């Protein structure tokens, strides 16, 4: 097994905790609790090779002034998340990428763009092609529309982060 | 056949270590800790809250050291109108270029500008927040104030600070300082790696020293130069680095004497008594354990420092003409160059996370019970008023779910304000150099704190975060208090405007010589000239009299 | 170089295993809820209680002491009138102890027989115990005051236990009984949450390291729907929780425990009568404790559990008795075998797993259990050394004033001696005895050696609160002190404050003693029979006659007493 | 390393706990704490062979109604103790040894008779020859006068017990 520090980033209430719990505890519950700091971990296998994951579910980008720098330096894999219910969550993913590439000081940072909550096709304000365009904009990065309420693309996120850390 | 001995020693050390964890957890005696609490003056408080980014520069917004500036009064006159300001904030919010930081910027600038007239600020914040609330096309009432997509939120944080500061110095500050001091002290009780700052004792698995370091508490007889001598006693560990020992001597001095021995640590040297003569010990000498491209720092144990050993101190003006060592901590690449404790089982030390969690628990309870406590059977004024606003608005949007009320209250008050104060203690207290570890621990405590507000009974399992398990047993008692705390404010008497206007006016007048509106409005204007077409296209749609446009263009005629 | 691979892999799997283990230990310790707990406490009538305390030797024969004939046995009248003498009984208590043929059991015997004889007149019993205790003190040969009452070298000591019991019964049934039964029940319930080894009674949840089941065992709480038969097909549902590792009998015991806990009546007197059936294909097959499909390690067979039968959650399970269809569905109770502990095994039998037997890795369970039942422990403790209505039990106050006045009678200027006497007389010689024998106070209480161990632990914890020395517990100290090492000082404070409060309470004239002791005496004069007592004391009077006669003659004895002695002999003879 | 179970029996305040602590921590503190149930254990090299000992510290004979028979049943070695300042305690050992032999249902049981507090010769009551004759009377039993205070024959007790368990 191998240690894999990952970080989940996004605006307030974009389904970070949701995806995380859905990935580790398997179950999802429509509950309203703001995350502050939650270091998870889980034994999981990728590419026929078992390793030890270490998830960090982060907080809202501005619910409070926080340790925004520490986990960017120490983190290795990054999953940026927006919600397809509010547009601003998509408008707030740029500065994230910026601070990541700045603090880490390199263009080769294992990252994945995720438009979560893809189970709402009536409240959709952010197109999938939009997120794909932002994905290609970031030096051809990965883009996976997911949903913690339907187990869609959930595992693929962390598996892709690990794979990108590999190569 | 060479596995039997290896496993013999292995399982031996294992047994010894687990047993030792149990023993320490059982033999943990409380000996933590103050006098007066060094709070921050309201100015530096407000400023370091409004702009946490520009660290020192915030003091430029403090006029504690305007008729000539013809552009300030005009723009202020513009802001004075509700329509112009509403369309302003709204139009600015509707922009894709408008980054996240820009919202905090404009919010802080706006609060800083209108800090003199809290009545207008309160009113316009009510209106704008209700706009965010009832007319939000892309928002769920239970996810309100969660996603930072409005000026009204950061502005709400600011206002929270403004109105609750008095309560902070009243009953929440002292226990907070006590919890922080107790935390630091506790962590520092057990070994800390100089390179990673991972200590044995903590409240975070991430910040955990996962190595069995056989150490031993020592009472060191410290002597001071002035030659000259002065006895003292410092409790240091055998695994402590030279600079760690130094830090402990300095701490002991500044505590037992009330004034610090120095301002700089780099300008002090430590001598040890070999056999009569005193040999000055350095961070890394010749015979140091070097493993490849990394070298081991000198510990006390490296010089065989016995218990009750003699220690001398050297200042840069005493005998440090030639007797001075270089500071390794300043090295631009120190991590890569030197190592201390690290260069193999983690969960074996989860027990430590319990130990500390118990040592610093009474203080946690004091802080929490204070935060949702009622002095003289009365809740804070701002709390009652704002919650009255939330109740009235919830009654004004055809909602029949008390959950929405609770959720709004838990997304507006403790999340926006109390976490900002809990995780950021240096926004409250002076001279508190913030360490990342303590930030992690505070993140754990703040996390538990707001878990005490959850309406969802979530059973903790094996796949739950260690931070959740660390406070999970204590959570459900807090929940019942939080639930009952909320209902007391509901059952609190309605706030008369006679008390309201006075409460606002006293502080407004008591803070009219604190902040300068000049720099504030001058920095606020820059967003107007950036997105003018938007502001005008919205304002003209919101039925703007010729007065607003004439005044606006007059302001633009005075600014350019 | 080929061995390095196997070594590395081994240490790896082992390490990760230890990870899963310790992790599960912490998670468990943090996620342990308190779903413990009753109503009417099965108290014993004073006759049965007192009889069990005085004679816990021959438990069943003690019914011979529970009650015309007195007037018939004139010998008993003479002996009785003789016992009422202070000098005589003094010589009678000392002369016996003086002889080396007089053992400890003899001393307990004498003390209790004398208590039963003198159970009608408890006034005199109090006063004679006072002189017997002061003589064990003032004129004591081997007297190191802070070591008094510890060695059982006298009759007076066991007597003192008896008297404490007699006088404090009321206080037990009033203020201490409930939390004690609540604690016994708490522990019992708590240990039944986790696996127990059917052959060693070692369990996972426990307060004793000796009793700890430091065995690797994967278990999971199974909810079982229980059906009762009454013919072939008769069914009524019942919910019973067991474990995957529970042996058949253990399951039976659980469903019976539950049944009694829902109907207040045992479904069966003997547990052997019940057999348990299982549904796999819609049909019910009786499961037996050991079958032809049971592994054997050397020469010992392994007991069949529920995981052995692949029992899943929500499984239906039938209960049969001996009058339903046991004409053919009868199994032989394995536990009945004489050498059942040698012929069978459950969860214990004497490379990764070789290092998974590490005892310390389970010590956290001791903590967990210690955490589980700590509320009841504190409740009991506080209710022992607490004072309802700001006053103390009559016997406690009175007796402590007696000790104080005794220290005054011997010129002692060390409060530590008074403390030591107080803690050697009452808690050691009484409270520990009720703590370690809850069956003395309750009925239908079957005490196990395991529960005996847990109660041992809590008792010792109780005793350290009466210590005078702040003991430095290190890596060398026993776990039973470690577990309660944090709660000790608070208890210590409460103890010193307790002795203070008792000392400062208003004194008691012998008028209250009169009405009280007369009330108890009149309450219990007819309950026991002084006949069997005196008749069983005569055996001791004539067996050491010359020594008692001598001891009495050396203390200026009247002709009356000795004439009465020889009269007693003549009456018992003729 | 095999596990040995050595049980320390005796009366009230003869020094069972004293001897056990002195053997375990090497410290003697003149205090007064009635033992109810204390379980010690320590790794010690016996006859050039590192074995794991487990010393059970019982209470006085009759301080409360107690579970005497359990540790007798499971115990592999026994160190009966008596204070030489009190003859009574020396008398009280007979029925104890009797119970040992009855429960073990044999006669070749690892056992040692220890007369503690042999440092108080001015306060001695029980002669050495008494205990010696008693040990001889108990089938050539092992006997030692010990002093946990003065560190006299403290380890040799448990040592000889271990050497007896492995004997015939
Ligand atoms: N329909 C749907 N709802 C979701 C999904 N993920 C999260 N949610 C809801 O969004 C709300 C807030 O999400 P949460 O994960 O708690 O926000 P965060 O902790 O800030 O990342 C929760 O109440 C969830 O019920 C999803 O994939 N589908
Ligand atoms: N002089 C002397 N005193 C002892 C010795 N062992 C024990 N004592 C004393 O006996 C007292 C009670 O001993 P303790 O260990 O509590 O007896 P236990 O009931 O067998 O545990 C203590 O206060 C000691 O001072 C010894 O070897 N020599
Ligand atoms: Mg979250
Ligand atoms: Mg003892």
């Amino acid at each position: 097994m191998r240690e894999y520090k990952l970080v989940v980033l996004g605006s307030g209430g974009v389904g970070k905790s949701a995806l995380t719990v859905q990935f580790v505890q398997g179950i999802f519950v429509e509950k309203y609790d703001p995350t502050i700091e939650d270091s998870y971990r889980k034994q999981v296998e990728v590419d026929a090779q078992q390793c030890m994951l270490e998830i960090l579910d982060t907080a809202g980008t501005e619910q409070f002034t926080a340790m925004r720098d520490l986990y960017m330096k120490n983190g290795q894999g990054f999953a940026l998340v927006y919600s397809i219910t509010a547009q601003s969550t998509f408008n707030d993913l740029q500065d994230l990428r910026e601070q990541i590439l700045r603090v880490k000081d390199t263009d080769d940072v294992p990252m994945i763009l995720v438009g979560n909550k893809c189970d709402l096709e009536d409240e959709r304000v952010v197109g999938k092609e939009q997120g794909q365009n932002l994905a290609r904009q970031w030096n051809n990065c990965a883009f996976l529309e997911s949903s913690a309420k339907s187990k869609i693309n959930v595992n693929e996120i962390f598996y892709d982060l690990v794979r990108q850390i590999n190569s | 056949k060479k596995m039997n001995d290896q496993l013999e020693l292995m399982e031996s050390n294992i047994r010894r270590d687990i047993r030792q964890g149990f023993v320490d957890l059982q033999t943990e005696k409380s000996d933590l800790i103050v006098g007066a609490i060094p709070f921050l003056d309201y100015k530096h408080f407000a400023s370091r809250i409004f702009f946490p980014e520009a660290g020192t520069l915030t003091a430029v917004m403090i006029r504690d050291i305007t008729t000539v500036d013809e552009k300030c009064l005009a723009f202020a006159e513009l802001i004075r109108d509700k329509q112009f300001l509403s369309c302003f904030v709204h139009a600015l919010e509707e922009q894709k270029n408008f980054s996240i930081k820009d919202k905090c910027t404009v919010a802080s600038l706006l609060t800083l500008a209108l800090h003199g007239d809290l009545l207008y600020l309160t009113e316009i914040m009510e209106d704008l927040l209700q706009s965010l609330m009832d007319q939000s096309s892309n928002a769920n009432p239970k996810l309100l104030l969660r996603r930072t997509e409005s000026i009204v939120e950061k502005l709400l944080t600011n206002w929270m600070s403004i109105c609750l500061y008095g309560f902070l110095r009243e009953s929440v500050g002292q226990p907070l300082f006590l919890l922080v001091s107790a935390l630091t002290q506790q962590i520092s009780k057990g070994p800390v790696d100089s390179v990673t700052e991972k200590a044995l004792y903590t409240l975070s698995e991430d910040w955990l020293l996962c190595q069995a370091q056989d150490f031993e508490p020592l009472k060191l007889k410290v002597v001071f130069a002035v030659e000259i001598s002065e006895s003292l006693e410092v409790i240091a560990l055998t695994c402590d680095t030279i600079q760690q020992v130094k830090e402990k001597i300095l701490q002991t001095f500044q505590r037992k004497f009330g004034f610090r021995y120095t301002q700089q640590i780099r300008d002090i040297e430590i001598e040890y008594e070999k056999e009569g003569k005193f040999v000055m010990l350095q961070e890394v000498d010749d015979t140091s354990e070097i493993r490849g491209h990394v070298t081991m720092l000198n510990t006390l144990k490296h010089y065989q420092v016995g218990d009750g050993a003699c220690i001398k101190v050297i200042t840069p003006k005493i005998h440090a003409p030639l007797k001075t060592q270089n500071s390794v901590k300043d090295d631009k690449n120190f991590s890569i160059k030197y190592f201390h404790l690290v260069d193999k089982i983690k969960e074996m030390y989860l027990i430590k996370l319990l130990s500390t969690k118990v040592a610093v628990h009474s203080f946690v309870e004091n802080l929490f019970k204070s935060i949702w406590g009622l002095p003289n059977n009365k809740a804070p004024l701002a709390v009652k008023y704002f919650f009255d606003f939330l109740d009235e608005q919830a009654e004004r949007k055809k909602i029949t779910d008390p959950d929405v009320l609770h959720i709004w209250k838990t997304n507006s008050l403790p999340l926006r304000f109390w976490v900002n104060i809990l995780k950021n203690p240096d926004f409250v207290f002076s001279d508190m150099e913030k360490s990342p570890h303590l930030d992690g621990c505070l993140s754990v405590i703040a996390q538990a704190f707001m878990d005490s507000f959850s309406l969802t009974d979530t059973h903790l399992d094996k796949h739950s975060p260690t931070n959740k398990l660390l406070y999970g047993k204590d959570i459900p008692q807090y929940k019942q208090e939080v639930k009952s705390y909320y209902k007391l404010v509901k059952d609190q008497t309605s706030i008369s405007s006679q008390e309201l206007k006075t409460f606002l006016q006293e502080e407004s007048k008591k803070h009219q010589n604190e902040f300068n509106e000049s720099a504030a409005l001058r920095e606020l204007y820059k967003y107007m000239q950036r997105y003018f077409t938007e502001i005008f296209q919205k304002l003209e749609q919101t039925d703007a009299p010729s007065n607003l446009k004439e005044n606006m263009h007059r302001v633009k005629e005075l600014f350019d």
